[PDB]
RNA sequence: GGGGCUCGAAGACGAUCAGAUACCGUCCUAGUCUCAACCAUAAACGAUGCCGACCAGGGAUCGGCGGAUGUUGCAGGACUCCGCCGGCACCUUAUGAGAAAUCAAAGUCUUUGGGUUCCGGGGGGAGUAUGGUCGCAAGGCUGAAACUUAAAGGAAUUGAC
């Protein structure tokens, strides 16, 4: 834990992950980030949330548009 | 539909049980399938294999086919069941029936931390079975299962989420592969970790602290 | 065992023997447990007990009736007989 | 060839074990209560089974058999209660013990017991 | 009773006689050896060893599923009584295979508790409890095993006088623990020797 | 020929701890014998043991409680770093959580966690768990 | 070089057999015995290298030693009982191992590490070709390749014979 080649790049991996919006604020661990899947990638794809902001009636006319 | 024959089942079937881990606790020998049932609320069950052996008389070969099946809910429980019949139907439901009876409880630890639902083995656990030993080590929380169909379809009806396995020996014999891999599971409760070593507090077996009901109310 | 909250994660917490202190597992059919009932000093069982567990391995050894022997000769000075 | 199916040999234990209050030595006797106390079709069967029936008397006869019950032990009860001694058969005096039992009855034993012997 | 009157009823009854040799098992029960070879073993630790045996027996208060078994065909008049005295059960000479084990089997019962009069004799019913968590108790004798049974009673059981006086022994200190008999004396006269 | 007195104690000891003995003799005992001992009895994994002076090279009689699944030497004496030791407990130990690995450090005989606490590194004598 | 009884490779004859340069009979040479030199191989086997520690029980036996014991047509010798060290083995049982047969070592192995020597890598070709080297020779030690092949093999099981 004491390990500065474990602090540094872990706050970076978790400042990485909390920008994209893939760990949430209630898991700021480097356990909780081992923990993360695919679905958790995909749902932040433009197309995704373009679909799931009410844009697109499909999410394959989200890819369309 | 159901008339218990042992004092285990006759004590089951009018509800003096929750779950199934004091039956583990006392280590008693559960020998009526439907305990199992009553008492473990999810069960699935795939068949692994339908392989036929054969006999040879002295007018032609007799074929009987022996069928495998793996029991238990992905919550810590497991069991393996073996028939061989004369044909494939009541192999299989024999197998289930067996495999039902033959379910043991697993322990699953942590890698390195302790946040919730542990996901792995505690320790490096190996199993034999013939001359296929099987081996399974503790994983971090994203590996996922590492192991051919077969450990991976016993250990994900185990509850395993992640693990590294390991074989050696002729792991194309299917029932010795699956035997091994369950018998090691079995091991996984089996090892004396330091946090276990607090002195044992000892509780009244079923047979001891329910005779009231058990002298001679035969059936009634 | 225990979690970062402080709960249990396991199924159960096992038996050990009382002799050898190897752990009972849940298949062990040789393992049994033998509870020793105490007297007054009239002689008269006073409905308490002291339990003792056996595992297969001590069992099929051949000693479990000295570590037992033993085990109560050393269990009686604390509570006299 | 003369040896009995296990059938007749079952049906004649059966009907001893139940009804050996009247039944009677002669085969003839054997098959008039055999034919009202049970139903046999075949008439040589009766008669196989009368027979068998009459040897197994004349078997017990002597003594018990290995093949019936009830009156357990041939027709009355109580049979070795009664063999109890107005006195018990363990004595207590000079009771047989040697040069080694001595040494133990110096040991933790007490060496003035009431049944100590020299020998 | 008092150990003495028990000490000196198995001196009359030859308890203390031992065999021409020993398993490595036992020598904390033999005292020594006879220039003859025969063993002489002490009954001192027998008395508290079937009085711990008593202690055990009257735990469970369910005296029905308590077998006592004999198969050697000399003993059989013991355990023929020992079940009505108390409420054990009690099965003489023969054990058939698979009435611990097989629940389909007609005479299936599962104790809590075995009571053998020698290990060596009926070992099928000791290897077949083995199986099921059934707690042993036998009368062992020198030259005989100790492969599953749990508490050794240190005696004779090939004496007419062995065999009987024990059982009815460890039968008195049972009912004695149990409060039926308040302290008095024999009402039993001995009853179970061999005719 | 005894070319390693510590094999032989770790593996009659180990050896009797499997057969549910309570107390186990270790001969010869040596000094670097009782270290080992000492770092295993301190971290709860035996119990008493004595030595006794036979004037030529002493005796052990160690008590046991049970607790010790598994001890035994590495041989040859491997020299680690302290960059090295998450290696080793990777390959002798069965997990992270518990667990021991014996060095023969510059600072004394240790386990390995004492060895990361000092920054110290070493050869390693065996281990215990 | 001596010796050379018996037995007996080679050889001859008789017999059996469709055939019998074999099995069965008889006569026999080198050999079998020994001395002085060569060879260096065997199913040279416990098919299990040597040294060290630990881990079940039992009885018998061989050598030495310590103790007790009470008999010899005679302290000691013979015999009986107990114990210690060393050896050849044997019996029972895994709680051990192993594919199993089986093994008290072939155990203390995925919970893998006491020291050290030799040595194996699917079956053939092949212990062959050639080179080197020892030998009077027969031969020994070292020892391939091209090519071919999907099995060869171990233990146990049920039938059939
Ligand atoms: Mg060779
Ligand atoms: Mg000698
Ligand atoms: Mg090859």
């Amino acid at each position: 834990e004491k390990n500065p080649r474990r602090i540094f790049e872990g706050a970076a991996l978790l400042r990485r992950m909390n920008r994209y919006g893939l760990l949430a604020e209630g898991q700021d661990k480097l356990d909780y980030v081992l923990a993360l899947t695919a679905e958790n990638f995909l749902a932040r794809r433009l197309q995704t949330l373009v679909f799931k902001a009410g844009m697109a009636k499909s999410i394959h006319h989200a890819r369309v548009l | 539909k159901w008339v218990p024959v042992t004092k285990l089942g006759r004590l089951v079937k009018e509800g003096r049980f929750t779950k199934m881990e004091e039956i583990y606790l006392h280590s008693l020998p559960v020998k009526e399938h439907q305990i199992v049932e009553t008492l473990c609320p999810g069960l699935k069950d795939e068949v692994m294999k339908i392989t036929p052996v054969q006999k040879q008389t002295r007018a032609g070969q007799r074929t009987r086919f022996k069928a495998f099946v793996v029991v238990g809910d992905s919550n810590g429980h497991v069991g393996l069941g073996v028939k061989c019949a004369k044909e494939v139907a009541t192999a299989i439901r024999g197998a289930i029936i067996l495999a039902k009876l033959s379910i043991v409880p697993v322990r699953r630890g942590y890698w390195g931390n302790k946040i919730g639902q542990p996901h792995t083995v505690p320790c490096k656990v190996t199993g034999k079975c013939g001359s296929v030993t099987v081996r399974m080590v503790p994983a971090p929380r994203g590996s996922g299962i590492v192991a051919a169909r077969v450990p991976k379809k016993v250990l994900q009806f185990a509850g395993i989420d992640d693990v590294f396995t390991s074989s050696r020996g002729s792991t194309k014999t299917l029932g010795n592969f699956v035997k091994a891999t369950f018998d090691c599971l079995m091991k996984t409760y089996g090892f004396l970790t330091p946090d276990f070593w607090r002195e044992t507090t000892f509780t009244k077996a079923p047979y001891q602290e329910f005779t009231d009901i058990l002298a001679k109310p035969t059936k009634a | 065992m225990q979690n970062e909250v402080g709960d249990m994660v396991d199924l159960y917490v096992p038996r050990k023997c009382s002799a050898t202190n190897r752990i009972i597992t849940a298949k062990d059919h040789a393992s049994v447990q033998i509870n020793i009932g105490h007297v007054d000093e009239n002689g008269l069982y006073d409905g308490r007990f002291t339990t003792f567990a056996l595992s297969g391995f001590v069992r099929a050894q051949g000693d479990a009736d000295g570590s037992l022997d033993r085990l109560w000769q050393k269990r009686k000075a604390e509570i006299k007989q | 060839g003369r040896v009995r199916t296990k059938t007749v040999k079952k049906t004649s234990r059966q009907v001893i074990e139940k009804y050996y209050s009247r039944m009677t030595l002669d085969f003839h006797t054997n098959k008039k209560v055999l034919e009202e106390v049970s139903i046999l079709q075949s008439k040589r069967l009766r008669n196989k089974v009368a027979g068998f029936t009459t040897h197994l008397m004349r078997r017990i006869q002597r003594g018990p058999v290995r093949g019936i019950s009830l009156k357990l032990q041939e027709e009355e009860r109580e049979r070795r209660m009664d063999f109890v001694p107005e006195k018990s058969a363990l004595e207590v005096d000079e009771i047989r013990v040697d040069k080694e039992t001595m040494d133990m009855l110096a040991f933790l034993g007490m060496a003035d017991l009431p049944g100590v012997e020299r020998a | 009773s008092q150990r003495e009157q028990d000490i000196q009823m198995m001196l009359a009854a030859d308890v203390h006689l031992g065999t021409k040799n020993c398993d490595f098992q036992m020598e904390r029960y033999v005292y020594k050896r006879r220039t003859d070879g025969i063993y002489i073993i002490n009954l001192g630790k027998t008395w508290e060893k079937l009085q711990m045996a008593a202690r055990v027996i009257v735990a469970i208060e369910n005296p029905q599923d308590i077998i006592v078994q004999s198969a050697r065909p000399y003993g059989q008049r013991a355990v023929l009584k020992f079940a009505q005295y108390t409420g054990a059960n009690a099965i003489a000479g023969r054990h058939t295979p698979g009435t611990f084990t097989n629940q389909m089997q007609t005479s299936f019962s599962e104790p809590r508790l075995l009571i053998l009069t020698d290990p060596r004799t009926d070992h099928q019913p000791i290897k077949e409890s083995a199986l099921g968590n059934i707690p042993t108790i036998a009368f062992c004798d020198t030259d005989s095993p100790m492969r599953y049974v749990d508490i050794g009673i240190p005696a004779n059981n090939k004496g007419k006088q062995s065999i009987g006086c024990l059982f009815w022994l460890l039968a008195r200190m049972v009912l004695q623990m149990r409060g039926t008999i308040l302290p008095g004396h024999k009402w039993e006269i001995m009853v179970d020797l061999f005719f | 020929v005894r070319v390693s007195v510590l094999n032989d104690a770790l593996k009659s000891m180990y050896n009797a701890e499997k057969r549910g003995k309570r107390q186990v003799m270790i001969r010869p005992s040596s000094k670097v014998i009782i270290k080992f001992l000492i770092v295993m009895q301190k971290h709860g994994y035996i119990g008493e043991f004595e030595y006794v002076d036979d004037h030529r090279s002493g005796k052990i009689v160690v008590e046991l409680n049970g607790r010790l699944n598994k001890c035994g030497v590495i041989s040859p004496r491997f020299d680690v770093g302290v960059k090295e030791i998450e290696g080793w407990t990777a390959r002798l130990l069965p997990s992270r959580q518990f667990g021991y690995i014996v060095l023969t450090t510059s600072a004394g005989i240790m386990d390995h966690e004492e060895a990361r606490r000092k920054n110290v590194g070493g050869k390693v004598l065996g281990f215990f768990y």
